[PDB]
């Protein structure tokens, strides 16, 4: 479970750098994100969003 | 870039160049030319100490003194 | 330009930064040689962006407080 989990880091890392928080919403309806099939892809990419949100409402608080 | 139309003596007390100096502000503000607005408060307060420390200023800052500009959100007036 | 503040909000900053990563994974790739879509390039180019955009929105989310704060002074006074 090396490769998997190393490719899933690359291809969400392209995901969420290759696309404004806009064009993802939309090519998630259209089938034509980059790695819809790859569930590890996407799964790490969902991690990911995951945490983008969190220090966003982290940070929104303490300021 | 300013001293071309605010050293000028004579140049100062003209009603237009309190105009110009709005029109540079703002428009530097709006195209890029003017960055950040710590940094057109650093234009204001050193154009301001040019034209205040030279013959023809006092008019020219009583006229500019009521034009406005937006600045951090905030528009105010000089 | 996060720290010196062109940006007044988010969005722009948002924007700002997804156009110059495209332009700039193309430009810097076309200087070295690389392809721009290389699977390689874009392992180091794209490594750790939720980190690098972290840091970025908090480096600019203190600068929209502290002008939230000159603004609502300035805003007041009027």
């Amino acid at each position: 479970e090396q490769r998997a989990r190393d490719l899933a880091d690359e291809r969400s890392n392209e995901i969420i750098r290759k696309l404004t928080p806009e064009q993802r919403r939309e090519a998630l309806n259209n089938g034509t994100l980059l790695y819809q099939d790859d569930p590890y892809a996407m799964e790490a990419l969902r991690v990911k969003t995951g945490r983008n949100a969190a220090y966003l409402v982290d940070d929104d608080v303490m300021q | 870039e300013l001293n071309g139309v605010l050293q000028d003596p004579d140049m100062l007390r003209r009603p237009d160049s309190a105009d110009f100096f709005e029109k540079y502000i703002d428009n530097g503000l709006v195209t890029g030319a003017i960055p950040s607005d710590a940094q057109a408060t650093q234009l204001i307060s050193q154009a301001f100490s040019d034209a205040s420390s030279r013959a023809g200023g006092a008019d020219f800052l009583m006229r500019v003194g009521d034009k406005k500009v937006t600045l951090n959100g905030a528009t105010t007036t000089y | 330009k996060i720290k010196e503040g062109v940006f007044r909000t988010r969005e722009e900053m948002e924007e700002y930064r997804h156009s110059r990563l495209q332009e700039g994974a193309k430009v810097y790739a076309e200087q070295f040689g690389i392809d721009p879509e290389d699977v390689d390039y874009q392992r180091g180019f794209n490594g750790d962006i939720t980190e690098r955009n972290i840091s970025l929105y908090g480096a600019h989310d203190n600068f929209l407080s502290q002008q939230a704060q000159k603004g609502a002074i300035m805003n007041s006074r009027v």
